C-alpha cells in the first residue's frame, strides 16, 4: 500500500503568514500576522465561536478591534495570539485536523532556540501533529534560486533581513536587519498622495494604497533621470480606478516611494540603505567567500517584486564594491513565496528520518529534540 | 522528511575509476575518460548516472579536442545536474591535476529540481573524497570556459589548462 | 622649576581617552576617541558652522557621519584627527592650553616607538608645550598593584592586550594583543538584544547599551552550567528603565557580553580567549620567569570591571598552566582608571626636574630626544 | 454639533444658522473631565437644558450636546473614523521622537488653536496622557489665555524685529536666489 | 524687517573667563566666572551682558553661600534673561567643572519679551560653544531648590555639586 502523507506547510514568515499543502506549488491561504481581540466601542457583532479575529477577519472589521501582532520581525513576539493564527489556519483555511498530517513550520533569521522548543511543544501539545519540522526561511529562499552558498534577503512590510550563507549553513556574525520596511513605504505612498490632495484615511483606503504599491510602484535606475523624464513627460503619470469607478492618477510618486529604501534620510532613518546593508553584510563575512557572495546576491521577499530593483542593486553594489569584483545579482520569477515554495518542495521530499521529528522522539527527548535534529 | 536524498553506489564506483591516474600502458589510452554527469532519479530518492559525452583521453588522438570542450555540448539547459571533472592544469613550475565537484543549476530550470539537487549535493560532496575544488554554475558560459575554471583552481597557478593558455 | 603649576595628565588607553590635572587621583574628562567623518552628506555638512565633529558632540549627529576613531586598534589611522581629539581633550573637555602647564601622556597599545615622536611634535608645535613625558600604560597599573613583575591584561573600548613585565621592563617578544575591542562588544550586545526582539539601532541607543554593559553584565563562573541553570532560573532577568520611563529587561545577554572575552568564537572571531592569550603570552617568555608571571596576572582596563572575571580567570588559567605551579590572579579596585591614576601619581613627584623633555631641548635636539628619557 | 442638535428637531442648514452654531461652539461648549461623571452631574441637577437666543429674538435650547460635541476629538470612534484621540496622537508623536529627547516632551505640551477654548480640555489632556505615559515620568500641559491667536501673536512680535542682518529675504536678493531663497537665508 | 535679534562678540569677552581656565593656585580663584547675566538691549537689536554681579571663585568665601543662590536674589520674577554657569560637580568617576547655558523665562512673563528672547536661543547657543548642559529655568520656584541645578544637567551626578552634598 503506497501513498504519501501530503504534509502541511505553514511559513510563519516576516509577519506575513503563508499556508498550504506540500507538493502543491501554490498557497491555500496567505495573510498578515494581525490578531484582533474585541473593543466595547462601536458595535461588535460576534457571530462566530471565538473572540480572536485573525488575518482577513481583522482586515474586514475596521475600528472595533484592539489589534496585536504575534509575529512582526520573524521572531514570535507573543504566543497566546500565535496559537490562534495556526488554529484558524488548520481548522478554517486549510480545512483539516493536523492529527494525521505532518507540519513544516519555518524559523526566521535571528530567532532564539527556545522559540524552536515552544514551537515543537505547541505542535505536539495544542495541535496533535504526528511529525513536524522547523526549516530556516533564508535557506529555503536561497535554495529556490538554486544556490548552496551566497547572500539572500527577505524584504516585506515587516522588516528587511540580509543573510549570508555557506553550503546551506547561515553565517551569524554577518546577518543584518534593516527595520525600514514596506509598511513605511505604504504609509509614505499614502503621505505623498494626500500631499497631491487625494483622500485615504481608513485601513480600507490604506490597503488600496498597499494595492497601488504592489501593482503600480517600481525602483528607478537613478532618481534624477526618472524625475526629469516624468517632469518633461507628464503623460507618464497613470490612472487607477477604485473598486467603484472613482478614479485617481499617480506618476512621480511611483518611484519616489521605493527610492527611500536606497535613501534613508528621505524618511528620517539613521541606518544604512539596503545596498549599504547588503555590502556591510557581505563585508562582515570571511575574506575568501566574499567574492562568491558578490556573485550570488539572491533577491527574495515581498517588496523585491518591484521592477528595476535588481538593475538598481547591480548599479549600487558596483558603486560600493571594488571594480576588480564580478558582481552577479539574481531576482527570480517569483519572490514573495520563494520561502514557502522551497518549503513545499522540502516538505514533499520524503525519505530519511534525519530532519523531521516524529512524536515518539519528543516523548523520549522532550523539547530539546529540535536541537538534535534541525542542524 | 526534508532530509535531502542519497547516492546509488554507481556514482562511487565510477568516481574510483576516475579519481586516479591509471596505468599509462593501456588504461590512460582508452579506459580513462575524465568527465561524468549525474541526475536525480524520477522516484526522487536517488542520485544516478545520466548521458553526457564521457570522451576518453585517446579520443583526442582519434578525431577530438579535450573531452571537457566536447562534454559541454550535452548539458541539460533546463534541468540541474552534478558533473564531475578531473581538471589537468599546467603552471609556471609544474603540471598538477585536481578533481572538481560541479553543481550545475541553470537559471531557467524548475524550482523543484533546484531545491532537491542543492540540498542533496552536500550528501555527494561528502562521498567523493578526492575532490579538492568546487563550483556552483548557472550560466552556460560559467561552466563552458577553461579560464573561469582556472580562477576556481586559482592561487598563483596561471599559464595553461588542458593544454590551452589560461 | 619648583613652581606650583600642576601638569595635565592625558591617558589614551585602549581607545578611551582620559584627562585631568596631576595630584588629583580623579580625572575631569573620560570619553571614547571618536570622530564623525561624513557619510555622503559632506557638501550639506560643509556649509555648517563646522565640518568635522569629535567626541560625544559627534555621537549627537544622526546617520550622516561614519563614526570612527583615529587610534582605532592601539595604532593611529590619521594624525590630524588624533590632534583634533587631543585639541578637544585639552581646549574643550579640560578647558586648558598646554602652553600654561606641562603634560604627561601614555604610549599607545603596542605602537612602534616612532609613533610617540609625532606625539612629542604635536605637544611642542601645535599646543606650544613647555615640557612633556610619555609613559608605558601597563607599568603604571602594575606599580599601583605594588609589584615590579607581573603580566597585565588591558581590555578597553579600543582593543585588549596581555603585557608581560619583569622588574619594570616589559618583555616585548611576548606582548600579545587580543583584537576583541570592548567598543564593539556593544555591537554584539545590540545584536543579541535584537534576538530579544528590541528595535535598538540609533547612535543614542548604543550609549544606553554601553550603560547596560557596565551596569547589568557579569561573567558566569561556567557558561554551559549557567546556560543550563538559565532555563530554570527566572531570577536571571534584570530590569532597565529607559530615559523616557519605559521598562525593559535583559537576562542571558548579561553573561554573553563578557563570555565573548573567553569565547571570541561567539562573536565569530578566530582569536583565542583572554585565558589562552594570558597562557600563550607567558609561554613565549623564558623557562624560569614563567614561575613569577603565573602568580602575578593583573586585571586592568574597562572590560575587566565585570563581576566574576578574576574568579573565572582563577578557574581557566589553572587548567592550561600546570597544577604544580602557584597561579594567582590580582584584580585592583580602581582597575579601569589605574593607568591614569598612576599617570597623576607620576606627574606629582619632585626628585628630578629635567626628567621631562623641555621645549628648550626640543628646539635644538628634535623629537628623538624622547627615547633618551621615556622608556 | 448640528448633527446632534438634529435630535431636538432643529433643521439647521444655512450660513445664517452656522453663525448661531459657531456662537454655541465658542460661548457654550466644554470638554468633560469624566464623560460618565458629567452626564451623572447633569442628570442630578435641576438645570442642564438651557436656552440660547438668536439676534432677532427667537430662542433655541441646548443641553448635554455642549460636551457630546467636544468629546469626539478625544475619540474619533464616536463620529466614526478609526483614528485615535488628540492625547493618543500626541503620545504616538512623542513615542516616534528620539529616545534622548522624549523625556522633555512630556513636560512641554503647548495647546494652541481655536478649539483649545473649550473649558476642561488641557485638564482632561493631562489626566488622559498620565494613563498613556509610564507614571515614573511626569506630564505638564500649557494652554495660554490668548491660546486662540498664540501662533499669530508670536508672529506679530517677530514681525516687529528690525534685525535683518542675518536674514536677507528681500526683493533684491529674490532675483538672484529665486523661490528657494527661504532655504538659503537661514542656518 | 520680520527678523530675530543678532548677538555680537561683546558676550565672548565675558565667556573668555569660562571657555578656558588658568592655574588653580591663584588665577582660577580670581578669574573662573561662576555666574553672569545677559539681557536684551531695549534699542531692541542685541543681547548684551548685564553687569549686575559677575560671580567668581573668591567671593564664595566672603558671602556667596552658593554662586547661583546669590544670583537668584537678582533675577526678575516676571521678565526673561539669559545666563551662563561654570558648574563644579563631583561624580563617581570624575570631578566635573563644566559650562552650562541658562534660558531664564518665567512662566508668567510677557509673550512680547518671551518671543524676542526665546528666538535668540539659536544665536547665543552658536556663540557660547563649549557648553555641555542647558538649564531651562521656568521661574524662581524651578531653581531656588539646590538639587535641580544637578537634575537640569541630566541628574546622573549623584555625589556632590557646588560644594554641597548631592
Amino acid at each position: 500500500d503506497e501513498d504519501e502523507t501530503t504534509a502541511l506547510v505553514c511559513d510563519n514568515g516576516s509577519g506575513l503568514v503563508k499556508a498550504g499543502f506540500a507538493g502543491d506549488d501554490a498557497p491555500r491561504a496567505v495573510f498578515p500576522s494581525i490578531v484582533g481581540r474585541p473593543r466595547h466601542q462601536g458595535v461588535m457583532v460576534g457571530m462566530g465561536q471565538k473572540d480572536s479575529y485573525v488575518g482577513d477577519e481583522a482586515q474586514s472589521k475596521r475600528g472595533i478591534l484592539t489589534l496585536k501582532y504575534p509575529i512582526e520581525h520573524g521572531i514570535i513576539t507573543n504566543w497566546d495570539d500565535m496559537e490562534k493564527i495556526w488554529h484558524h489556519t488548520f481548522y478554517n483555511e486549510l480545512r483539516v485536523a493536523p492529527e494525521e498530517h505532518p507540519t513544516l513550520l519555518t524559523e526566521a533569521p535571528l530567532n532564539p532556540k527556545a522559540n524552536r522548543e515552544k514551537m515543537t511543544q505547541i505542535m505536539f501539545e495544542t495541535f496533535n501533529v504526528p511529525a513536524m519540522y522547523v526549516a530556516i526561511q533564508a535557506v529555503l529562499s536561497l535554495y529556490a534560486s538554486g544556490r548552496t552558498t551566497g547572500i539572500v534577503l527577505d524584504s516585506g512590510d515587516g522588516v528587511t533581513h540580509n543573510v549570508p550563507i555557506y553550503e546551506g549553513y547561515a553565517l551569524p556574525h554577518a546577518i543584518m536587519r534593516l527595520d525600514l520596511a514596506g509598511r513605511d513605504l505604504t504609509d509614505y505612498l499614502m503621505k505623498i498622495l494626500t500631499e497631491r490632495g487625494y483622500s485615504f484615511v481608513t485601513t480600507a483606503e490604506r490597503e488600496i494604497v498597499r494595492d497601488i504599491k504592489e501593482k503600480l510602484c517600481y525602483v528607478a535606475l537613478d532618481f534624477e533621470n526618472e524625475m526629469a523624464t516624468a517632469a518633461s513627460s507628464s503623460s507618464l503619470e497613470k490612472s487607477y480606478e477604485l473598486p467603484d469607478g472613482q478614479v485617481i492618477t499617480i506618476g512621480n510618486e511611483r518611484f519616489r516611494c521605493p527610492e527611500t529604501l536606497f535613501q534613508p534620510s528621505f524618511i528620517g532613518m539613521e541606518s544604512a540603505g539596503i545596498h549599504e546593508t547588503t555590502y556591510n553584510s557581505i563585508m562582515k563575512c570571511d575574506i575568501d567567500i566574499r567574492k562568491d557572495l558578490y556573485a550570488n546576491n539572491v533577491m527574495s521577499g515581498g517588496t523585491t517584486m518591484y521592477p528595476g530593483i535588481a538593475d538598481r542593486m547591480q548599479k549600487e553594489i558596483t558603486a560600493l564594491a571594488p571594480s576588480t569584483m564580478k558582481i552577479k545579482i539574481i531576482a527570480p520569477p517569483e519572490r514573495k513565496y520563494s520561502v514557502w515554495i522551497g518549503g513545499s518542495i522540502l516538505a514533499s521530499l520524503s525519505t530519511f528520518q534525519q530532519m523531521w521529528i516524529t512524536k515518539q522522539e519528543y516523548d523520549e527527548a522532550g523539547p530539546s529534540i529540535v536541537h538534535r535534529k534541525c542542524f | 522528511m526534508a532530509s535531502g536524498v542519497t547516492v546509488n553506489d554507481e556514482v562511487i564506483k565510477v568516481f574510483n575509476d576516475m579519481k586516479v591516474r591509471k596505468s599509462s600502458t593501456q588504461e590512460e589510452i582508452k579506459k580513462r575518460k575524465k568527465a561524468v554527469l549525474f541526475c536525480l532519479s524520477d522516484d526522487k530518492r536517488q542520485i544516478i548516472v545520466e548521458e553526457a559525452k564521457q570522451i576518453l583521453v585517446g579520443d583526442i588522438g582519434d578525431t577530438v579536442e579535450d573531452p571537457y570542450t566536447s562534454f559541454v555540448k550535452l548539458l541539460p539547459l533546463n534541468d540541474c545536474r552534478y558533473a564531475l571533472y578531473d581538471a589537468t592544469y599546467e603552471t609556471k613550475e609544474s603540471k598538477k591535476e585536481d578533481l572538481v565537484f560541479i553543481f550545475w543549476a541553470p537559471e531557467s530550470a524548475p524550482l523543484k529540481s533546484k531545491m532537491i539537487y542543492a540540498s542533496s549535493k552536500d550528501a555527494i560532496k561528502k562521498k567523493f573524497t578526492g575532490i579538492k575544488h568546487e563550483w556552483q554554475v548557472n550560466g552556460l558560459d560559467d561552466i563552458k570556459d577553461r579560464s573561469t575554471l582556472g580562477e576556481k583552481l586559482g592561487g598563483n597557478v596561471v599559464v595553461s589548462l588542458e593544454g590551452k593558455p589560461l
